[PDB]
């Protein structure tokens, strides 16, 4: 019964190791987004003062 | 014998888990008296103990030596209550390069042992002969210079090596001592067997350095 | 061991082996969620101070 009750929890161990791979990649791209998202408010953030400006 | 040894040669993929970081195994050295009680206990001993992996891997006279694999945090709880029950637990994971180390470790010890047991045995045969010819060289010079305290002129002496055989020494050693005796000294002569080394005495031993018994002639006793 | 406590200690087993991963990625996910926040600011308002 030795490599019957190993072969279930290999099963799924390898299931379990993904889903914790899965969350490292969530977290990996969430901190990349955290650029593009600052990214993208601060180059609309530059033109609304240079509005201003040139109507200055 | 179990108490600081652990296992390397007899590794098996399943028999021995650790891939990830889930599953472990722990090792676990049972006296034989005991080998019942382990394979009755090997569940209770923490939560989370996989099924039916109580198996001898491995026995020896005084103990048989168990896998079991758990989960990693349990690993703490399974050794405590291991040795509640009067086992002995031996650590040992599947790291990769755990067993491949061990396995170096007899193997390189045996290597060094051989090499240097060949170069050995040959360093002192040939050591040996080197100073054998050396020794004979500082008798040889020794007995000359003696020679020369002792009789003065002329410095062209008669010199013989005798072979004795063995245990007729004494007797022949006495012989000579009767003969030639008178030309060192006619008083300065006794009768003298054999050789005795010491260190109650110094008498007796035949040295220009040290205070010993005078020999009436120039005589020196090699002993192989 | 005997073959009802064999089955009944692998189901316990695996049901572990999951939950504990699925714990884990639930705090690797919500801290990810706290990141993303922090950074996103402070990437906006250092650069809208220099635009000032």
């Amino acid at each position: 019964s030795q490599k019957n009750g190993i072969a279930t929890l290999l099963q799924a161990e390898k299931e379990a190791h993904e889903i914790v791979s899965k969350a490292r990649k969530y977290r990996q791209d969430k901190l990349k987004q955290a650029k593009t998202d600052a990214a993208k408010e601060i180059d609309s953030y530059k033109i609304q003062k240079d509005k201003e400006l040139k109507e200055f | 014998d179990l108490s600081v040894r652990s296992l390397h040669d007899i590794v098996k993929p399943e028999d021995f888990v650790l891939n990830s970081e889930h599953l472990t195994t722990v090792l676990v050295a049972v006296p034989k008296s005991l080998k019942s009680d382990f394979e009755k206990s090997y569940e209770t001993l923490s939560k989370n103990v996989v099924p039916a992996s109580a198996s001898v891997i491995a026995e020896d006279a005084e103990y048989v030596l168990f896998n079991v694999h758990l989960f990693k945090k349990n690993v703490q709880e399974f050794t405590t209550a291991a040795r509640e029950k009067k086992f002995i637990p031996r650590e040992f994971n599947y790291s990769e390069e755990l067993i491949d180390q061990l396995k170096k470790e007899h193997d390189s010890a045996a290597s060094l042992e051989q090499s240097l047991r060949v170069q050995l045995v040959r360093l002192a045969k040939t050591a040996y002969v080197d100073v054998f010819i050396n020794w004979f060289h500082i008798k040889a010079l020794r007995v000359y210079v003696e020679s020369v305290l002792r009789y003065g002129l002329p410095p062209h002496f008669n010199i013989k090596i005798i072979a004795v055989p063995p245990k007729n020494l004494s007797k022949c050693k006495s012989e000579l001592i009767d003969a030639f005796g008178f030309l060192g000294g006619n008083a300065f002569m006794k009768d003298k067997k054999g050789k005795i080394n010491k260190q109650d005495t110094s008498l007796h031993q035949y040295a220009s350095l040290v205070d010993t018994e005078y020999e009436p002639f120039v005589m020196y006793i090699i002993n192989l | 061991l005997t073959p009802n406590q064999v089955n009944d200690e692998l189901n316990k087993m695996q049901a572990f082996i999951r939950k504990e991963a699925e714990e884990k990625a639930k705090e690797i996910q919500l801290k990810a969620d706290q990141e993303y926040e922090i950074e996103k600011t402070n990437i906006v308002r250092n650069e809208t101070n220099n635009i000032d």
